[PDB]
């Protein structure tokens, strides 16, 4: 039952990535990282401001067909 | 032929265990991981000077299972032994005081180590895990040792890993009593109307965006699901403080309108954390270094204000 979001990244372009929202958010994150070229444990996923926690399924956060996952960066000090 | 000697195993430093250890058998034989003061001994035959001593195990059965369960508030398998691990750095680590706060000298990579415990020394925030809470009262008497190993354990993070200020802040807000957090913010876009959501608890406290407050409470644009760009503002907030977050820029500090701040030079591959605070003036703590200034502008990447009740006044 795949439907699309949009996952936006730090400069602001969102590209479409299809998900079914039973997958866990980890793997989504594995194909954010394939896109974007940083690695999974450099960067986080949130939506609407809630943080999505890796082995939750996407569906419990609400995604809609073409909502908006955004990409941030975690620093490195 | 069997010759045994008594000792107390714990998972929590509270509740003793009698246990009587054949000294033919390995510590570990016997009770699994073992630790004695931090030093490992799951390899080692009991010593006659161990009698009566008190030994770290990892929670094997049921008993100790809860009994950890209710000090550390996880039951992750391989927390406690992470845990031993980190420890055994943090104890050589030094902790001044700096500016009146426990800060963490130079070693590891501890520097945003270093910017958590001092963010947390101006938070008024109490800890639900029993060992976060113990372990913080021994930081500010400039004891971190386990409280620092402990941060460690909780973000899954080893002595010596590079770190992200915001990031262990968030693991360590999910042990916090924000329970009576609420924020209440508003979605008005001219086509889509209006949308109020409540958040609660670490979600009510953070906020990834704008390092401004005032941003939030005047309003923020953001992406609208319908295509728009609709424009968020804050509408109730309750809380001891809140942490306002954003990509490190180069940001201008003034006295009287924060609590205290992070800033971070590099890049996302590499970079340093330094602690700004604000008391009769602008304190800059970068490790054990102390530096006392009037104007402050720079990168800026994790601000804090302090707070009780605000009610918007738009509408
Ligand atoms: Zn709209």
């Amino acid at each position: 039952e795949p439907l699309s979001i949009l996952v936006r990244n730090n400069k602001g372009r969102s590209s479409t990535y299809e998900v079914r929202l039973t997958q866990t958010v980890a793997h989504l994150k594995q194909q954010v990282s394939g896109l974007e070229g940083v690695q999974d444990d450099l960067f986080w996923l949130t939506f609407e401001g809630k943080p999505l926690e890796d082995q939750l399924p996407l569906g419990e956060y609400g995604l809609k067909p073409l909502s908006t996952v955004f990409m941030n960066l975690r620093l490195r000090g | 032929e069997v010759k045994t000697i008594k000792v107390f195993t714990t998972v929590d430093n509270t509740n003793l265990h009698t246990q009587l250890v054949d000294m033919s058998m390995t510590y570990g034989q016997q009770f699994g991981p073992t630790y004695l003061d931090g030093a490992d001994v799951t390899k080692i035959k009991p010593h006659v000077n161990h009698e009566g001593k008190t030994f770290f195990v990892l929670p094997s059965d049921d008993t100790l299972r809860s009994e950890a369960f209710e000090y550390y508030h996880t039951l992750d398998e391989s927390f406690l032994g992470r845990y031993m691990s980190a420890l055994n750095h943090t104890k050589k680590w030094k902790f001044p005081q700096v500016g009146g706060l426990t800060s963490i000298k130079w070693a590891d990579n501890n520097c945003y180590l270093s910017s958590v415990l001092l963010a947390l020394q101006q938070l008024e925030v109490k800890f639900n895990a029993p060992a976060l809470q113990e372990a913080y009262y021994r930081a500010r008497a400039g004891d971190a040792a386990n409280f620092c190993a402990l941060i460690l354990a909780y973000s899954n993070k080893t002595v010596g890993e590079l770190g992200d200020v915001r990031e262990t802040m968030t693991h360590l807000l999910q042990h916090a009593n924000l329970e009576s957090a609420k924020r209440v913010l508003n979605v008005v876009c001219k086509h889509c109307g209006q949308k109020t959501t409540t958040l609660t608890g670490v979600e009510a406290v953070m906020y990834m965006g704008t390092l401004s407050y005032d941003n939030l409470k005047t309003g923020v644009s953001i992406p609208c699901v319908c295509g728009r760009d609709a424009t968020q503002y804050l509408v109730q907030q309750e809380s001891s403080f809140v942490m306002m977050s954003a990509p490190p820029a180069e940001y201008k500090l003034q006295q009287g309108t924060f609590l205290c701040a992070n800033e971070y030079t590099g890049n996302y591959q590499c970079g340093h954390y330094t602690h700004i605070t604000a008391k009769e003036t602008l304190y800059r703590i970068d490790g054990a270094h102390l530096t006392k200034m009037s104007e402050y502008k720079g990168p800026v990447t994790d601000v804090f204000y302090k707070e009780t009740s605000y009610t918007t006044t738009i509408k």
